[PDB]
C-alpha cells in the first residue's frame, strides 16, 4: 500500500499531527524515512514508533525500504 | 536596555528581562515570588501583551504558539487554563475570555 | 604584635614562641619555617592562600630555593606539634588544588 | 559581597568559603570551600540572579575549551547542591528548557 494518504493510516491524533508537519503525506516517504530521523522529530518517541511500525506491518508495509523513482 | 515590566491587578508583577512573575507584598517589593513560566506561558503572555487592549483571535494565538503545528484547539484551551492556574487566577480576571472574540489580559501599567 | 589562635594558643611572629593556656608552664618551641608559615596564614584571616604563593613568600625571602615536599613536611610538623587533628578541620587544613586553610580564630593582643 | 541563601546560608566574596550563619561576616557553622569549578558555577548562578541561567552559558563559562559529554552538566550541579546540602532541591532550582537559578535572599556589598 504505497497509494494511500498518511491520514488513511488510522493513526492516532498525536502521530497524525506530528507527521503532518514534516510534509509527509504518502507512505512512499515513510517507508524509507529512516528510523533515526523519525526519532529525532518533535513529539515522537519509541512507544509511538512501535505503533507506527505495527500499523505498517498490518498492511504489509514496514520501515527500512530501499526503493525506486517516483 | 529596553526593559518592560508589566503590572497586573492584585499587584502582580511580570518582569520581562528576568522572565519572573511575583506577588507584591508591598507596592513593588519583590519578596513573594510565584516563579518562572515555561516557554509557551511566556509566549502567550507576550501575545496578549502585544495586542493590548484589543482582543487576540484564537487563530493568531495558535499560529504564534505553534508556528508549524497542526495542533487542536484543546491544547489552546488547556494552555490558557494552565497559564491562568499558575497565575492563581481562579476568578478569571487576569486572562479574560472575550466572548466570541478571543482573549485579553488585564494589565494596569507598563514600566520602562 | 602577639596573636591568639582559637582562644587557646598564643604566638608571636617576632620571637617564635607558642603558649598553650591549658598548660601555661610548658612553652612550645617551633621551627622558623613553620612559624613563618602560620604567621603568613594569620596575616590573611580564613581565606585560601596558594601553595605556590605561600611557598615563594616563605622561602625566597630566606634567599634559597627548596622543593615543594618541604612545605608539606613543615605543615605536617605544624599540625603535629600544635596537636591539631590528623585530618579533621579543627585549626589548620589543606584544600586540594587551591592551597592551605586555617580555622583557628585570630585575636591580636596588641 | 555576601550572598544569603535559604536555611540561613551565606557565600562570601570578602572571603572564599560557604557557611550557615546569621551574621554575614562571622564564620558560623562552616561548610568549607568549594572547588574551582564549584566556585565558578556558584558565581555564574549568582551573577545571573534573579534571571534563569542558560545551560549553554554555564557550559561555555565553566568549560570554555572542553568537549563536555553533556552529562557532567548534571553531575556537577548535583554534587554542588549536595555540598550545599540541598536535599529538598530548593536551594538551586531547575526551570526546564530555560536553565538553572540559585535562590539568593540578599546581597551585601
Amino acid at each position: 500500500i504505497l497509494l494511500r494518504p498518511v491520514d488513511d493510516l488510522e493513526l492516532t491524533v498525536r502521530s497524525a499531527n506530528c507527521l503532518k508537519a514534516e510534509a509527509i503525506h504518502y507512505i512512499g516517504d515513510l517507508v524509507q524515512r529512516t528510523e533515526v530521523e523519525l526519532l529525532k522529530t518533535p513529539n515522537l518517541g519509541k512507544k509511538s514508533l512501535t505503533e507506527i511500525k505495527d500499523v505498517l506491518a498490518s498492511r504489509g508495509l514496514s520501515l527500512g525500504m530501499r526503493l525506486e523513482n517516483w | 536596555y529596553v526593559r518592560v515590566i508589566y503590572q497586573f491587578p492584585d499587584n502582580l508583577w511580570w518582569n520581562e528581562a528576568s522572565n519572573q512573575v511575583y506577588y507584591a507584598q508591598d507596592p513593588m517589593k519583590p519578596e513573594r515570588l510565584i516563579g518562572t513560566p515555561s516557554i509557551m506561558q511566556a509566549k502567550l503572555l507576550k501575545i496578549l501583551c502585544e495586542y493590548h487592549p484589543s482582543p487576540c483571535p484564537n487563530d493568531q494565538i495558535i499560529k504564534a504558539l505553534w508556528p508549524h503545528g497542526f495542533i487542536s484547539s484543546e491544547s489552546l484551551t488547556q494552555a490558557i487554563k494552565r497559564t491562568r492556574d499558575f497565575l492563581n487566577d481562579e476568578h478569571k480576571t487576569l486572562i479574560e475570555n472575550v466572548k466570541l472574540q478571543g482573549y485579553r489580559i488585564n494589565i494596569i501599567q507598563v514600566i520602562v | 604584635m602577639k596573636f591568639i589562635l582559637a582562644e587557646k594558643f598564643t604566638f608571636d611572629p617576632l620571637s617564635n614562641t607558642l603558649i598553650d593556656k591549658e598548660d601555661s608552664e610548658e612553652i612550645i618551641r617551633l621551627g622558623s619555617n613553620e612559624s613563618r608559615i602560620l604567621w603568613l596564614l594569620a596575616q590573611r584571616p580564613n581565606e585560601v592562600i596558594s601553595r605556590n604563593d605561600l611557598h615563594d613568600f616563605v622561602w625566597r625571602e630566606q634567599g634559597f630555593e627548596v622543593d615543594d615536599s618541604s612545605l608539606t613536611q613543615a605543615i605536617s610538623t605544624l599540625r603535629k606539634m600544635l596537636k591539631d587533628s590528623t585530618k579533621s578541620p579543627q585549626y589548620v587544613k589543606t584544600v586540594p588544588k587551591r592551597g592551605y586553610q586555617l580555622i583557628a580564630r585570630v585575636e591580636t593582643v596588641e
